[PDB]
């Protein structure tokens, strides 16, 4: 459908800036690891979960 | 004379050294000795200190181009220059008081 | 432009082919490390060897031996300057630049017995 | 730390104690030259390091195309012309903090919202 295409469209769009969001967080250094993982392997495991959350 | 003997850097005799582009000695090179190999000469300008090197006419037909000098410190080293002349005698001539650079022009 | 300066310019003697060391200048030169004086009383003597060619200095015994080694060559060459009374510059090509290329010494009763005790040592 | 040499060897110096006057020395061991202790730190390890963050920043940096670009007001000049790079210490562990370098006075300002630096 040509709605369902702009409500898909509008998903990816609201998961890209959540991402960016994440991202933000994390220049700032204001992101707090989970216990036993790098700020980063952290960082990279939101990223990842936030996209696919999305494409599904 | 003493055989195996160094000679007499003792008078301090200064001495320049000064890099020379490839080209340039080549070109000096054909001067004949008989004329005394006159290359040309060596300008030494003042408002602040500046060192050219320009060839003689005869050298090359053209207008004769400066080789501006770049003057550089003697660095943590001591230069002295020794000769060894036909004779194997071998003489300590003079320390290098200041080092030059002659830049290709 | 015009030169309201004076500058003073000398002759050059693109090197005189004919010269009695006119084949061999070079150059020596020390680091500056080493520390070398010329003007030592103890310096007053000295004396260049070929060792068989690096060259050997050595003065009177007692003192520190140096060895100098020929430095690799490149498109530039060095040019030895010297100025005449009257203002004329004659100008040499130097035939080899060494590094020198001494001694220390306390290099005696040592060295091969270090290396065993080294060894005594794996 | 920053240590010195031997003038006369230019071979390294190792640390004496003078026992007497209960003092640090620096001693040669390739000949009798001796110097007294500047700083009284001899040895220092660094397990959490932070040299390495702001290597290579070259006057050049500007002309890197491969560095991105930002609109953020610089500390000092107050100019909005910047590249940016992250931690240039290559370890696991270590934050996405940001380095901007300015592209006017030179200044190197950070995005650190947790601290404050001069590096
Ligand atoms: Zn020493
Ligand atoms: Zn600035």
């Amino acid at each position: 459908d040509g709605p369902t295409m702009r409500e898909i469209t509008e998903t990816i769009a609201e998961a890209k800036k959540k991402v960016l969001d994440v991202t933000k967080e994390a220049q700032a250094n204001l992101l707090t690891a989970k216990h036993g993982m790098t700020l980063r392997e952290s960082f990279e495991d939101n990223v990842v979960r936030f996209l696919n959350e999305a494409r599904d | 004379e003493e055989s195996l003997d160094l000679d007499l850097e003792r008078s301090n005799r200064q001495v320049w050294l000064v890099r020379l582009p490839m080209f340039l000695a080549e070109k000096w090179r054909d001067r004949n000795n008989l004329h005394g190999q006159e290359l040309g000469k060596i300008r030494i300008n003042k408002d602040g200190s500046k060192i050219t090197l320009l060839l003689n006419e005869n050298d090359n037909d053209s207008i004769p181009h400066e080789y501006d000098l770049e003057l550089t410190k003697k660095v943590v080293e001591n230069e002295y220059v020794f000769t060894e002349q036909n004779l194997k005698k071998t003489a300590i001539v003079g320390t290098v008081c200041h080092e030059c650079q002659v830049m290709p022009s | 432009d015009e030169d309201p300066n004076e500058y003073n310019e000398f002759p050059l003697r693109a090197i005189p082919k004919e010269d009695l060391e006119n084949m061999r200048t070079h150059l020596l030169k020390f680091q500056s490390k080493k520390k070398i004086n010329p003007v030592t009383d103890f310096h007053l003597p000295v004396r260049l060897h070929r060792k068989d060619y690096p060259w050997v200095m050595e003065d009177f015994d007692g003192y520190n031996t140096w060895v100098g080694s020929y430095e690799a060559g490149n498109s530039d060459s060095y040019v030895l300057l010297s100025v005449e009374d009257d203002g004329s510059f004659t100008m040499i090509p130097a035939d080899k630049v060494y590094k020198f290329t001494a001694r220390n010494k306390y290099a005696t009763l040592t060295i091969d017995e270090a290396e065993k005790r080294m060894d005594k040592k794996s | 730390t920053t240590f010195r040499f031997c003038r006369d060897c230019n071979n390294m110096l190792y640390p004496r104690e003078d026992k007497e006057n209960n003092r640090l020395l620096f001693e040669c061991r390739t000949c009798s030259y001796v110097e007294e202790a500047g700083s009284p730190l001899v040895y220092r390890h660094e397990l959490i390091t932070n040299i390495g963050e702001t290597a290579g920043v070259v006057q050049d940096i500007g002309s890197d195309p491969t560095l991105p670009r930002s609109d953020r007001e610089c500390p000092k000049c107050h100019s909005r012309e910047n590249v940016f790079f992250q931690s240039q210490q290559r370890r696991k562990d270590t934050s996405m903090v940001l380095f901007f370098v300015c592209l006017s006075c030179s200044h190197i300002f950070t995005s650190d919202q947790k601290n404050k630096r001069t590096q």
